[PDB]
């Protein structure tokens, strides 16, 4: 029942405070030491920074002088304050619980830590005020359809065809982020040609942000 | 600091194999080198510390070895929760890093189904055109789109994005969209996707004429 | 065969800065230090004798050198000779003002630091020939000793009450051999040889000079007591002594570690040395012997 | 609890000893002077032409 549960803290706007907080249940502050990692999308994990058993704040030499935690211990909360947040600081925040066991090499003895329990994961994203999508056609053995659906802001969006109805060959991909700071993303499905004049298809396009819902009927053009 | 070279990117193997991944680091970290396995959407949990020791409850299957250099993992009896993202972590030096992450899906060869959709007049209006191209139900991942416009190389102005592995037939899709002012949309003629991949001899141009 | 062989992992109930609030907490406490009461039931060593008062932090233990001067109408006279045993007439007197820094180092079994001889080894005892006087050997070149204690130590700080802080061994990690010392054998064999001849003129040229090591007894009076880098030591040097002498190479003594001292031979009056935070090191001079004769 | 309970214990105020600053004149053993400046305008320092013992 051991867990660490974090929460979402909304996008944020760049060039500001970004606090996280974690919840430590099951277990206490005390004895091992508590750290933060991330993993920007579609790359691998990077270290921020830890605090070890003895109270002591190691910190990633990338982040220079905008990195700072706290633990409070009244509450079993660990926090960071990265500061000056910049777009290329979008990633899913974790935290983790570095535990110490003691492994013994032939005669030294040392403290290894291992990052036992992990949280579940924040994702943070830096753009751009709320904006909902605008949802273009992409008009038709096998045919393709779609729906563009662009220039959003935050994530995410869902989209389902004809209500939910079809779900056999529909492809919804991961959104893109723009250079304008806006998302874009595209959902497809591949149908029997001889339907295309027959059988009405609708992307049901939610982006509960904004609360924008369209239900967008791609017809061949 | 201390950099840890994580090979190969993407091994396939399908249910019921034995792999190997290797995670070489820069220096000696004698064994301090945990393994942490991230499940797609999921949070990465913890299978292996000190290169040797099971974390409690992963199965007997999973083990590690050396202490010099050259780290390795070697799973056995492969099964449909081990087709994850693996990295490797150093716990020698404060500056800590992590691996690069070793992908491991399910191993047919099968070419794109390639398809190129014109932007929308609602959206010319607005002063911008996409130009979409998709690929569908391919395998394996790797696939490369170049965008031709009056078969001039365009550079710099797509962006794609792929699916996760199709649970069935361990395909991927993969859409790119080309981003053009609606000016210079409406000085070209011929758009076109050309697309290359194993699966094909030679690559596949969809196109249409604005 | 490792320092965690000789430890115990102590956890107890203490008092808070409040009243009327408790705290457990833990120590690793020397197999020295607790007897055991019949995770079972142990007691500090000094605690039916007396409360030992702990060894205040921010005070050094280092012997820094005192000159005893006379008062007016008094003088002190030195003498020069450079023969001098420890008795009897001495040509060359002096009067100085008062004496040259005499380190009170504290130490058994081995006069460490402290003044040499002048030209060659010096015995010097009250009566030579009675074998309950001890013999006071004194070296000419000294003979150097290194200590340790390879453990990286981390001292931790237990509020036992309003303003009053116990300093505890938390963790120990690092190198866990057994804390030693290391005399050089190639030194310490010559040192015993100018013993042994400066020896064989109170007891004749033909008799067999045998060093053995140390009877029995307490634990301060059996091993080299001394004490470096704030934490006490307990060597065996039994390989220091153990030769007969007939008409690159180190020795490694292995030293046990003690955290309430009764220093002074005393009964009711014990201290509690703190932890010493990381690894200890140890430079001494052996400038001297305390030996006694087996009858 | 007490602003002071983690830093020293506190020494009650005895009921019965006063407080209250009484006169004290500090006085040079044998051998000695005190030199007392009769200057109405002396800043404390530099020579004071009207000395008394
Ligand atoms: C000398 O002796 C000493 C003993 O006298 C030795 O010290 C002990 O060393 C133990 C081994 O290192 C260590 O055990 C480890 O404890 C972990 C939990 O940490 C504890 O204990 C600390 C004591 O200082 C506390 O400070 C922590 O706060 C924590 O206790 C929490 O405290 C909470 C109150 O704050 C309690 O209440 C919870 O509070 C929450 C608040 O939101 C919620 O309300 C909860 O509902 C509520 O319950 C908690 O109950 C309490 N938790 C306890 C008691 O656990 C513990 O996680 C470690 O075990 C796990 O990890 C290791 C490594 O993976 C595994 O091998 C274990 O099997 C276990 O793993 C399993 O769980 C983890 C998740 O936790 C999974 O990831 C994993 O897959 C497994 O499923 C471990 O038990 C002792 O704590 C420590 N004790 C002391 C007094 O310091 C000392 O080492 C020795 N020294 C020498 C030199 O020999
Ligand atoms: C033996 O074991 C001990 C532990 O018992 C080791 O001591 C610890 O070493 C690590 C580094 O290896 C230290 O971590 C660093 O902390 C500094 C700043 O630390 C300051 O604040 C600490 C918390 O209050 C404090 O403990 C520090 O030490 C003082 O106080 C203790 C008593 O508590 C005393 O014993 C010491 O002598 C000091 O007076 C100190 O005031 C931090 O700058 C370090 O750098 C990291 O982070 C930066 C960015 O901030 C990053 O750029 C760096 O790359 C790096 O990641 C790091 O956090 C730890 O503080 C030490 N702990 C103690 C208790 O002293 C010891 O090193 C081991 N020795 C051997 C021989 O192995
Ligand atoms: C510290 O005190 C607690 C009580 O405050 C001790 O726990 C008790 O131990 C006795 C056995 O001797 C049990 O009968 C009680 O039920 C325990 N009470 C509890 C657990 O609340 C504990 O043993 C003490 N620790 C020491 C002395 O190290
Ligand atoms: C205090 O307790 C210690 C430990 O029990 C006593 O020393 C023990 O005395 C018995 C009886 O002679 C011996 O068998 C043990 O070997 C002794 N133990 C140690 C560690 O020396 C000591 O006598 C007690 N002191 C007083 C004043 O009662
Ligand atoms: C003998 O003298 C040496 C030299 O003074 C002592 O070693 C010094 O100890 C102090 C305090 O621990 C250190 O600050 C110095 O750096 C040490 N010097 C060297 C060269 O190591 C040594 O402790 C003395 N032996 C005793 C007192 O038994
Ligand atoms: C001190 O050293 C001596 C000698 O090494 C240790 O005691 C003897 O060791 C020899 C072999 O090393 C054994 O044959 C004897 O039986 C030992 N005598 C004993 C144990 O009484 C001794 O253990 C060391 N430490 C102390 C504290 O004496
Ligand atoms: C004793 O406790 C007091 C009360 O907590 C400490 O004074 C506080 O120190 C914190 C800093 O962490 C300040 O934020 C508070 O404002 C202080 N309190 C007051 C009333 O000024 C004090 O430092 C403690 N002293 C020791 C030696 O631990
Ligand atoms: C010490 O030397 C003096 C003078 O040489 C001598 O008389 C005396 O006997 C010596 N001490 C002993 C114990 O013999
Ligand atoms: C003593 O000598 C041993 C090897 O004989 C060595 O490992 C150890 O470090 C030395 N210790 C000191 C304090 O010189
Ligand atoms: C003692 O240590 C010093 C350096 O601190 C070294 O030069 C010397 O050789 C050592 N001697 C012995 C006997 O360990
Ligand atoms: C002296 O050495 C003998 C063995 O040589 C040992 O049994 C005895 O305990 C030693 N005495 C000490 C170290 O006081
Ligand atoms: C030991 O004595 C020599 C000179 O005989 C001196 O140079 C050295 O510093 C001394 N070592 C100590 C006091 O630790």
């Amino acid at each position: 029942q051991a867990r660490l549960q974090q929460w979402e803290g909304r996008p944020l706007k760049p060039a500001e405070t970004l606090s996280l907080t974690c919840g430590v249940h099951g277990v206490g502050l005390g004895g091992s030491g508590w750290g933060w990692i991330r993993q920007p999308p579609g790359q691998g994990l990077q270290w921020i920074g830890e605090i070890d058993h003895d109270g002591s704040h190691k910190h990633n030499p990338a982040l220079r002088s905008r990195l700072s935690m706290s633990l409070d211990t009244s509450r079993n909360q660990v926090s960071l304050r990265l500061t000056s947040v910049t777009a290329a600081d979008t990633a899913i925040y974790y935290c983790v619980r570095v535990y110490r066991e003691k492994f013994l090499i032939g005669e030294f003895l040392t403290d290894y830590r291992f990052m036992d329990m992990w949280g579940t994961g924040t994702t943070v994203i830096v753009s751009a005020s709320t904006k909902g999508p605008s949802v273009f056609p992409l008009a038709p053995g096998t045919a393709a359809l779609g729906c563009l659906v662009k220039d959003y802001f935050p994530e995410p969006v869902t989209v389902s065809w004809n209500s939910g109805a079809l779900t056999s060959g529909v492809h919804t991909f991961p959104a893109v982020l723009q250079s304008s700071g806006l998302y874009s993303l595209s959902s497809v499905v591949t149908v029997p040609s001889s339907s295309l004049g027959t059988q009405t298809y609708i992307c049901n396009v939610n982006h509960k942000p904004s609360n924008t819902k369209v239900d967008k009927r791609v017809e061949p053009k | 600091a201390i950099q840890l070279t994580q090979a190969p990117l993407t091994v396939s193997a399908s249910i019921g194999d034995t792999i190997t991944l290797t995670c070489r680091a820069s220096q000696d970290i004698s064994i301090w080198l945990s393994w942490y396995r991230q499940m797609p959407g999921k949070a990465p949990e913890l299978l292996i510390y000190a290169a040797s020791t099971l974390r409690g409850g992963v199965p007997s299957r999973f083990s590690g070895a050396r202490s010099g250099t050259d780290f390795s993992l070697k799973i056995k009896n492969l099964q449909p929760e081990d087709f994850a993202t693996y990295y490797c972590f150093q716990s020698d030096s404060y500056p800590r890093a992590f691996g690069q992450g070793t992908k491991v899906e399910i191993t047919t060869v099968a070419a794109p189904s390639v398809f190129i959709f014109p932007p929308s007049d609602e959206q010319l209006k607005s002063g911008t055109a996409s130009v979409v191209c998709l690929l569908n139900n391919f395998y394996p991942r790797e696939a490369k789109v170049q965008w031709k416009v009056d078969n001039a190389l365009q550079s710099g102005n797509s962006q794609e994005s792929v699916t996760e592995q199709d649970s069935k037939d361990s395909t991927y899709s993969l859409s790119s969209t080309l981003t053009l002012s609606k000016a210079d949309y409406e000085k070209h003629k011929v758009y076109a996707c050309e697309v290359t991949h194993q699966g094909l001899s030679s690559p596949v141009t969809k196109s249409f004429n604005r | 065969d490792d320092m965690r062989g000789e430890l115990k992992n102590c956890s107890f109930n203490m008092t808070t800065e409040l009243r009327d609030k408790k705290q457990k907490v833990y120590s690793l406490f020397y197999r020295l230090d607790v007897v055991q009461i019949n995770n079972k039931e142990y007691r500090l060593i000094n605690c039916n004798t007396s409360a030992c008062t702990q060894a205040c932090p921010k005070v050094s233990f280092e012997p820094i050198p005192i000159h005893y001067c006379a008062p007016a109408g008094f003088a002190i006279l030195k003498c020069k000779d450079k023969k001098f045993n420890g008795t009897g007439p001495c040509p060359s007197v002096s009067t100085v003002q008062c004496t040259h820094g005499i380190k009170p180092v504290v130490s058994t079994q081995l006069l460490l630091n402290g003044s040499l001889a002048e030209e060659e080894v010096m015995i010097r005892s009250e009566n030579i020939t009675n074998n309950a006087k001890n013999i006071l050997v004194q070296f000419n070149t000294p003979v150097q000793i290194n200590c340790t204690r390879p453990n990286n130590n981390t001292r931790k700080s237990i509020r036992i009450g309003p303003g009053q802080a116990f300093y505890a061994t938390g963790d120990i990690i690092g190198d866990i051999r057994q804390a030693h010392c290391n005399v050089s054998k190639a030194t310490w064999n010559e040192t015993l040889g100018k013993v042994v001849k400066q020896l064989r003129k109170h007891f004749g040229n033909n008799t067999i000079i045998r060093f053995a090591n140390s009877s029995g007894g307490d634990l301060e009076v059996t091993t080299h007591s001394f004490n470096c880098g704030g934490e006490f030591f307990y060597c065996n040097t039994s390989g220091l002594f153990n030769s007969t002498w007939i008409s690159n190479d180190s020795i490694t003594l292995p030293c046990r570690i003690k955290q309430i001292i009764n220093m002074w031979q005393r009964i009711g009056q014990c201290m509690y040395a703190p932890p010493i935070q990381g690894v200890i090191r140890c430079v001494s001079n052996i400038t001297g012997l305390i030996l006694t004769r087996d009858g």
